[PDB]
């Protein structure tokens, strides 16, 4: 049996990038040449270890990311770096080993006027650990007093929405985003590449 | 050759200064991307903007960048005496195989 | 992470001149380190890239020849020599480097970011 990668990759919709999705890919053969031999994809990175080698290794478990983002905070998703994606959305170990994969997604995630579904997290009171999510859309507070779950200065509603129209520069279109993780320990081996 | 970009700026306390920096067919025209540095006297050059619109954590919310047709600008807004300094932009260039530089812009406030 | 830098030097012309460079608090290895030189009053100008666990460096064309770039694992430190010296050369070198690491393309290829996060104290070298 063939790994599920065409529940990943051609799904109809996505998560937004404070509420990420994560998927588990085990008791399987891993064809990884269907992925980096596809045009489809805008960039394609990999940490630790490289494309063509994924056919011959074998892991543990495998694990795939999704979510939205715009198309210029793609350059977010790697091990080091800093920004409101990074800090407060979505944060990688600095021991990634595995891949980053994205595409434009504009005539899918667009609308006429503005697709406003899509959210990311502005405010938070510290930092993401790697892998951390959240979910509770409690104020930020930040003024002389308590805000008691009230909106005013100093006192935010934590997310924003995108609100992707058609027609904008492709820095502001969006992306669909694939982050694949790969995990191994004394534990034996549950998807390999094929042979 | 370089990245052409303007040798000084100014501006009032509280206004927007705007700078622009523009490639050529290489570079800029070739879909790479601009990262913008800030560099005081006496002192080595910081990141400002990456990924031309990313911005560090640590650097203040008044910056902004982008890019566009053959060029990329900064915005510097809300204008202090603080932010006197000259600005460098960088780019990719596939024609020199490696980074080029912009020939930088002293910003000045007007008093 | 914090880069730390060679003091400066004063030579005479047809003479040459060794630069050094050491990375703390971190992993030296993964990551790509650069070397920039600025003349007094003039634009920064890039000179060579070096990857440790390959070795082998990258070197701008008006540079090459006259520049080699080298680093030590054992030792977390980078080093550059310049050779036959002229006035020209009177100028502010600094080391800087990326704060990702090196990464493999869809052909399996090493590649670096031009980004540079990390700059190191600069030194001084000066031709009579
Ligand atoms: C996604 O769908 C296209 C069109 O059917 C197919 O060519 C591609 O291989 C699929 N990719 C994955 C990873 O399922």
């Amino acid at each position: 049996n063939l790994c599920p990668f065409g529940e990943v990759f051609n799904a109809t919709r996505f998560a937004s990038v404070y509420a990420w999705n994560r998927k588990r890919i085990s008791n399987c053969v891993a064809d990884y040449s269907v992925l980096y031999n596809s045009a489809s994809f805008s960039t394609f990175k990999c940490y630790g270890v490289s494309p063509t080698k994924l056919n011959d290794l074998c892991f543990t478990n495998v694990y795939a990311d999704s979510f939205v983002i715009r198309g210029d905070e793609v350059r977010q998703i790697a091990p080091g770096q800093t920004g409101k994606i990074a800090d407060y959305n979505y944060k990688l170990p600095d021991d990634f080993t595995g891949c980053v994969i994205a595409w434009n997604s504009n005539n899918l995630d667009s609308k006429v006027g503005g697709n406003y579904n899509y959210l990311y997290r502005l405010f938070r009171k510290s930092n993401l650990k790697p892998f951390e999510r959240d979910i509770s859309t409690e104020i930020y507070q930040a003024g002389s007093t308590p805000c008691n779950g009230v909106e005013g200065f100093n006192c935010y509603f934590p997310l924003q929405s995108y609100g992707f129209q058609p027609t904008n520069g492709v820095g502001y279109q969006p992306y669909r985003v694939v982050v694949l993780s790969f995990e191994l320990l004394h534990a034996p081996a549950t998807v390999c590449g094929p042979d | 050759s370089v990245l052409t970009q303007p040798p000084s700026v100014s501006g009032a306390p509280g206004q927007r200064v705007t700078i622009s920096c523009t490639g050529s067919s290489s570079n800029i025209g070739a879909g790479y991307d601009v990262h913008w540095y800030q560099q005081l006297p006496g002192t080595a050059p910081k990141l400002l903007i990456y990924g031309n619109s990313n911005r560090p954590s640590g650097v203040p919310d008044r910056f902004s960048g982008s890019k566009s047709g053959t060029s990329g600008s900064l915005a510097i807004s809300g204008l202090q005496p603080e932010d006197e300094a000259d600005y460098y932009c960088q780019s990719y260039d596939s024609s020199l195989s490696g980074s080029i530089f912009g020939g930088g812009t002293k910003l000045t406030v007007l008093g | 992470v914090q880069l730390v830098q060679s003091g400066a030097e004063v030579k005479k012309p047809g003479s040459s001149v060794k630069v050094s460079c050491r990375a703390s608090g971190g992993t030296f290895s993964s990551y790509a380190i650069s070397w920039v030189r600025q003349a007094p009053g003039q634009g920064l100008e890039w000179m060579g890239t070096i990857i440790p666990v390959f070795g082998a460096p990258d070197y701008a064309q008006k540079f090459q020849g006259r520049v080699t770039i080298t680093a030590d694992e054992s030792t977390s430190t980078a080093y550059m020599e310049v050779r036959s010296l002229r006035s020209e050369d009177t100028a502010v070198y600094y080391c800087a480097r990326d704060a990702s690491p090196y990464y493999y393309d869809r052909s399996g290829y090493p590649r670096w970011a031009e980004d540079l996060h990390h700059w190191g104290q600069g030194t001084m070298v000066t031709v009579s």
